[PDB]
């Protein structure tokens, strides 16, 4: 016979002991631990929710990787790549370059609770945690990789990481501030209330209803099984974020826990945004970015934060605002500047898109509708010079995402500057502004590409130059329309 | 900008003669943090993580020059090794079945189960600190193919631990008159034969330099475990007419001997660099005495 | 020499890069940063346009230069059109 | 605004279920396992999200029954890509539920 | 460590002994054995050319089955049965009704083997061979099950070998000839090398062709993983073959070979024929049927069969005819008539498809075009009464399908006819006559359905009657025109 | 001809109240040719396997309404035999390796190589006499929920035999001098431990009729198997010290449960059909005797 | 009284039942015949329709009866047209 | 016929390999381990026709260095769907092969 997990489970984190030969601080010293003062014993009551254990494990993981493996052997020949839409094969490959390997960046963040968190729970847990991201890098390798010899592009599912282009610059600042940059706590509470729990939704769930409509069953079958593993290493916050509470750190998780909900929300601004509204071909939206949004990060997750204890973060009403607004004008900057781009973004402006997107957005044809305007007027005339960057785009010194604003009838931009310690910073939002205030040390003496630029880190000091420093290495690789501006036909 | 031809892998890899293999597309050259040297990650280069691995990796006296070249000779990635484990831990939990349905527990000799009280219910905490360090190795290493070699390190010391919590459990339902399930902390924190063992986890807990902690943990620790500690209760349980814990242990040994395997190939990847042989035997000389003080310790009262 | 600022321009997206001189007027700044938004992103229009701080209110006289304006490098500046 | 507030002020609970064999099943061990609630269905292609106020159980054995084959509770990790509520997971059932009402 | 199969693999199969307590004939009958009189000792170097082994086998099928169910989890949601053409939706109740409890039924030839053979290693490979026929009957079952909400023609792929509908008798005439009714080593010979390595290739690999051309990688997938087991369980025929021609039995296995081949060539050209040619939709025809005929039933198969030591078939030129011709006519009787089949057969015969025809079959529009241009202008002048028959075709006393020939400008037809014990049968080619002649007690008293109708069997004598006794449950049930005559538009 | 709406599953099934699981959608009423009593098979209807097929099944005296309403009580489709039995397999195979590794079989009681090649070797014979058996009463029974226990039982028959011929194998690599993997079948045939059990099986087989074919094999034979074969040689290799034949067995037994509890559901189900009941009783006092004596044959050959 | 025969039609595809009558002239069963074939899959035409056994060359004679003929039921008769 | 005799009359033989991974590690093991013969590919997207005249074999190292994780031959069954030729298969390769020349 065999005997029940529920009788010999807690043996398998009755882990925590008091040190002798060395003191309980130097074995979990706060600057990687994060446990803000509370001893030792106080975290033994930290109570996963969500638990497996060794045997489980490693047979359940065997059998979500048979299935994902094995539909992705059978479909080779559906021809996604052949008969799939340029725009979703763009949306591939900046998935593939975003996510990959900060997922392995990720095994990092479980690694630093596995060693330095005082819940032996959370030890116990974060140890499958850093298994799980080893299986979402290795996988979202292994995928991408059969396309490396259709299109040089998906080099950059490996190589984007290892670059200076600026989307990678603004997705690694982020993993490495929430995720790899902090102590066991602070990841635990920051990595699980923001990606985990929150926007992970949309790039593994929301897209891959658009992925099942698209066709591409491959994608939507790998990121959805991806998500099943998230769905339950994330319930590492729970317990962390009721233990902080419990213990009197209300004030400090609460602000944590806001400060990495709007770092996630800028990066998939930036990243889900422009596919949910403009590359997913039109016939294969779901919902659009905003109803996805209503669905997952308001109606789930940020309902669940507030029933663990938590308030609505005191920018409410601004990130409201954000989700009509941001992914607008985002996505105009990455196509404008596609170029700087490891994708091909997809204009998204056909006539009949446009009608979608002023009924998914009211007013959207009098502001970024009287942009496309232009460009659309210059490339009926082939006024190709004018549908090109000469300059670069002011950057964020938080997101490290060009300053944007509403365009048209109702302009309206606004940069949040500081100066600090000898220098002018910008932010894109009272928010950003108000995230490097709470940790100067933590951002203080990073440069911006555009700072690095201005400062002769870049030569030349020319467009060509700035793309040569993201790491382009032919002219292949760079982004262009992913029509070959074949929708102006349509306008 | 040239025009370039698609490649049949990663840039990375291209110039390999071979076609790169499962291990190699997935595996290799993955820690970003390495590139720049004044800022490991991408935040202010004196953030408090920054100076961390700037001083406990950069600075680490062990020194090659591609790190990343370094190669698990088992070449696991994470499929392979849930095939191989569930295989070895379905074989284990098949064992635990049919022994438990054969009554084993009654037949061990008399007195059996207060030695597996004293010396084999509180491993789970060594294996758990074997589990912490191995986390902290895979944090630190400066190779994404040396990290998962600690990934697996540090899932093969929760298996260990979870064997141990499943059998502590068990036992304690034919033996509920030992302690069993309910002092191992106490003789941990304080009964002598654990203490050398204790002294030797709590100190290489906080060796934070990355190739220090390698060298400790692999070659001087758990070397040391299976010389010392597994070897020796399976020769005990022989003597005692305990055959499942032999078993057990010979398939917590396979996945000890790939432990050592990795560790051999880093040293030996690591020699190609002549000024690293006197780093490496300084730890292990470092290490040894304390190593050999918790077995001789454990051994004394496992034989008491 | 080189002077750079960072400029949002009426009715555009974003705000820019662009280097002007430091001897350059209003009026030519203006029309440096327009070279970068006029008939790309922004329909063109009569009018004049005028230098301000960010979301100031107080507009720079159209001859005076950037070194009398006491503007700092990469200070944010508008572009915006006499109302 | 009053679009969001409507959003938010919800007590709905409840499994993401990805696309494939388990979604009927726990569609309908929803409805059996919870009789005096409204079960909702909102389908999304690759994901099912299924609902209820305040309490939803799955239980292992009527999951069992209606997906027609041997099944431990824990492989529901195989196909449950997320969830609405807190969770309380042991051998014979998953809970999902909320504390506040809102 | 583990040894190698190759050196204990021998004691698997030193299972023969010398009876004693029964004698050697009492142990194996020759009506159930068919040694033909060969003793024991000489069947014991009978050596299986793609052996596996207990622990192999289960490993091996798991990984086969996981993948064959994880790809249909995966598609539930492709929209096949809704985005799908009717056509390639009738291909699949055809298939699945003609083959799952067939399949099924060939467990029993197997196990016929199992019990039987006197070659030990035939009796352990016929066991892998029960094991492979249960496989395919139950996912056969599985996959179709879940379309029976859809549409009641899906309850056939279980009730069609229940029924005396006359496309289930012809099956069940051919599995019950060649499979369940016959000594093992009959079976061991005529199953493995007729439909095995045969037509099973045309059924299961090159309508998975078309099935991925269609975009039904559920259906490919599934049918070409059925196909790995029958390549490696049908190689109990070589060594079987090779055993009767080493002792002196040659004549007797090309007879039981020819016979084989030609009832099977009846079945699938009207099974497979009209799917390949006309169901499949014109873009998704990876070959045509003669094309596909060519690679594997003359290229491969019977190129096999003369390099194990048989003569082609004496009905070579008679063959390689009727592969030129007979399907088209079976097509026309199966559409004129598809009232009486489980699925709604499509015409196939809009101008585009014609074309194809005439490059596939020079001459097919002088001949069959000559039948469809009367019953295209009767569809268009709306005369639907005659597109519909009101009596029943001549059916064939050995394959119990249809009496053909061919149609139009050159018109020929012959019925080849054969009196015996006082009772007068008709056969649809000199080799069907053949085969009931070398074996008629096989044979004789069997009535086919239009014998059954002119003997009283049948009431009331009706059409009507014939459909209720073929066992149609409901209206829905019997079949109608694919596509409800939407193709004459396009006329 | 009415109308009528699409059913949720078969027709045959769509009248149970429970939603069919995947058992009863794969495995349910099956066999055709028990739906024409004058023409089993679509064929003539005097045929000779129609003959054959009309006097071993249709006038078997074991006689029920509706032998598809059987169920297998542990309800096992081809997908979940094959996942069960990849889990014990591989846990027999890894036994084989562990104790290989060990050199088991160096170590066993002076002498018992030569029981091992009298008394164990050859139950090759003995087991594929159970796989050919098994496989005829599939080929028979008159419902296909029946045949399938049966395709299952002649898979685990020939698991047996193949266990046994591994072992047999490796069992003659430390001692090649007892005649293993050489003598069996003329032990087979001229032993006389051997000759109640061969007597016992030549017969066996040429018993045609199902329901004699499946009394005789699984209500007589088989469970003598397991009580005089199985069981008394897992007693003595406990006095030989061999360790491995014992856990072996232990893995074949399991297979061998299962066999007698689907045909004890069998027989539940026979007796509805109160005239069953005295002809399966009669089957059961002719068989009997021959198995008494096979079993008291075979266990004086082991004593020996 | 009824009389069953298989008959094939010239240019049809197939042979069908068709249930004659004993009494029934050769011209009488070409048009039963006929009514199963002619404008279904076989393009009208001008002439006689004749009755043979199927493939002789002899032809019945049209107003012979198929009680007079001596074919027996179910044997196969053609419907030609006279050449 | 002419078109029946040729194509009857040939001494082709080798694998058929079903849709999925091993289609290009065994067209690639096929080119590799005979490197004396032309290696012809016909590719019906459901599976890959892949021979040589009168041998071809797949060793099992090759198929392993191709395919780029372990392998063992017996597993080659998963993805052979059928073959021309006669087989003979062991441990360390698979032959495909004819004993005439027609
Ligand atoms: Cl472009
Ligand atoms: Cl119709
Ligand atoms: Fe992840
Ligand atoms: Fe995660
Ligand atoms: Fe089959
Ligand atoms: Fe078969």
């Amino acid at each position: 016979a065999m005997h029940p997990r529920k009788d010999w489970y807690e043996l398998t984190r009755a882990t925590n002991w008091t040190p002798s030969y060395v003191t309980e601080e130097q074995l979990f010293p706060e600057r990687m631990s994060g446990h803000m003062g509370i001893p030792l014993e106080k975290w033994e009551s930290y109570d996963e929710p969500y638990k497996t254990s060794y045997p489980e494990y490693v047979s359940i993981q065997r059998e979500k990787d048979a299935g994902a493996y094995s539909v992705k052997a059978a479909l080779e020949r559906a021809k996604i790549y052949e008969n799939s839409d340029p725009g979703w094969i763009s949306t591939l490959k900046s998935h593939y370059g975003a996510i990959a390997v900060g997922e392995y960046a990720a095994v990092t963040g479980e690694g630093r609770m596995a060693r330095f968190s005082k819940a032996p729970g959370n030890r116990n847990m974060a140890t499958f945690g850093m298994m799980d991201e080893l299986r979402h890098g290795q996988l979202q390798l292994f995928f991408p990789h059969e396309y490396c010899k259709k299109d040089r592009q998906f080099d950059w599912a490996w190589r984007a990481y290892h670059s200076n282009e600026w989307a990678a610059i603004a997705a690694k600042h982020f993993f490495d501030d929430i995720i790899t940059g902090r102590d066991a706590i602070s990841v635990a509470i920051m990595l699980t209330f923001s990606f985990e729990t929150g926007f992970a939704n949309m790039q593994f769930l929301g897209l891959a209803a658009d992925a099942a409509e698209a066709g591409d069953y491959t994608f939507a079958n790998l990121i959805s099984s991806i998500q099943t593993d998230e769905s339950r290493h994330a319930q590492q916050g729970g317990p962390a974020l009721q233990l902080l509470i419990e213990n009197g750190k209300r004030e400090e998780a609460q602000k944590k826990v806001d400060m990495a909900i709007w770092r996630a929300w800028r990066l998939f601004a930036v990243l889900t945004g422009p596919v949910m509204d403009y590359y997913t071909p039109l016939e294969d939206r779901s919902q659009s970015f905003k109803e996805f949004m209503y669905e997952w990060i308001i109606g789930q997750f940020e309902r669940s934060l507030i029933d663990l204890g938590l308030d609505k973060p005191w920018y409410w009403d601004l990130f409201l605002k954000d989700i009509d607004e941001l992914h607008h004008s985002y996505h105009m900057g990455v196509w404008y500047w596609r170029t700087t781009a490891w994708w091909n973004p997809a204009a998204g402006v056909t006539p009949e898109e446009r009608d979608w997107l002023e009924e998914k957005y009211p007013g959207w044809n009098k502001r970024w509708g009287r942009c496309w305007d232009v460009i659309t007027e210059n490339v009926l005339n082939d006024r190709m010079d004018l549908v090109s960057p000469e300059t670069l785009p002011s950057v964020c010194n938080m997101s490290q995402i060009p300053l944007v604003g509403v365009p048209g009838d109702d302009w309206n931009i606004e940069v949040f500057s500081l100066e600090h310690n000898g220098r002018l910073y910008h932010f894109g939002s009272e928010v950003d502004r108000w995230v490097f205030q709470q940790d100067p040390v933590q951002y203080q003496n990073h440069m911006n590409i555009v700072d690095r630029f201005l400062a002769g880190q870049i030569q030349p000091m020319t467009l060509e130059g700035a793309l040569k420093y993201m790491g382009f290495q032919s002219i292949e690789e760079m982004g262009k329309d992913a029509h070959d501006f074949a929708w102006a036909d349509k306008c | 900008f040239e025009s370039k031809k698609p490649m049949r892998t990663w840039s990375h890899l291209a110039e390999m003669r071979k076609k790169p293999s499962e291990y190699d597309i997935v595996s290799r050259k993955l820690h970003y943090s390495t590139n720049n040297p004044d800022s490991p990650w991408e935040l202010s280069p004196d953030s408090p993580m920054n100076l961390w691995y700037k001083q406990y990796r950069n600075a680490s006296p062990l020194k090659h020059d591609n790190w990343d070249a370094f190669t698990d000779p088992d070449q696991l990635v994470y499929r392979t090794y849930n095939l191989m484990q569930d295989g070895q831990e379905s074989y284990v939990q098949s064992l635990f079945d049919q022994f438990n349905e054969r009554e084993h527990d009654q037949m061990v000799r008399e007195g059996w189960e207060h030695t597996m009280a004293r010396c084999y219910s509180p491993l789970r905490y060594l294996f758990h600190c074997l589990q912490m360090s191995s986390a902290y190795v895979q944090q630190m290493a400066p190779a994404s193919t040396i990290s998962n070699c600690c990934i697996l390190q540090t899932a093969d010391s929760l298996r260990w631990l979870t064997h141990t919590a499943y059998r502590t459990h068990e036992l304690s339902l034919t033996y509920p008159d030992a302690g069993l399930g309910e002092h191992e902390r106490e003789l941990w924190e304080k009964e002598p034969g654990w203490q050398g063992l204790r002294e030797l986890m709590e100190k290489q807990l906080t060796a934070f330099d990355w190739g220090e902690a390698f060298v400790s943990l692999n070659l001087v620790v758990k070397p040391m475990i299976v010389e010392s500690i597994f070897k020796p209760l399976q020769q005990q349980a022989w003597e005692n007419n305990d055959t499942l814990l032999p078993l057990l242990i010979d398939s917590q040994l396979k996945d000890a001997e790939r432990h050592s395997r990795w560790s051999k190939a880093l040293v030996k990847h690591a020699l190609e660099n002549p000024d690293n042989h006197a780093v490496i035997e300084g730890w292990i000389e470092k290490w040894r005495p304390l190593a050999d003080r918790a077995a001789e310790a454990y051994l004394s009262m496992l034989s008491s | 020499s080189a002077f750079p600022v960072h400029a949002a321009f009426e009715k555009d997206f974003l705000v820019q890069l662009v280097v002007v001189d430091l001897n350059d007027s209003m009026d030519q700044v203006a029309e440096k940063v327009a070279y970068h938004c006029v008939n790309r992103r922004v329909a063109p229009r009569e009018g004049v346009m005028r230098v301000r701080k960010h979301r100031s209110t107080e507009l720079f006289p159209r001859d005076m230069t950037i070194a009398e304006s006491g503007l700092n490098p990469t200070e944010v500046i508008d572009v915006v059109f006499e109302e | 605004s009053t679009l969001a507030d409507q959003a938010l002020h919800n007590n709905n609970v409840g499994p993401i279920i990805r696309a494939g064999d388990l979604v009927e099943p726990v569609i309908e061990t929803a409805e059996i396992d919870n009789p005096g609630k409204e079960i909702t269905v909102e389908d999304r292609r690759a994901y099912v999200r299924i609902a209820a106020e305040g309490e939803l159980i799955l239980t292992r054995k009527t999951l069992e029954e209606q997906l027609g084959r041997p099944f431990n509770m824990q492989e529901l990790e195989i196909n449950l890509a997320s969830f609405a509520g807190q969770i309380q997971a042991d051998e014979d059932q998953i809970r999902f539920y909320f504390d506040k009402t809102m």
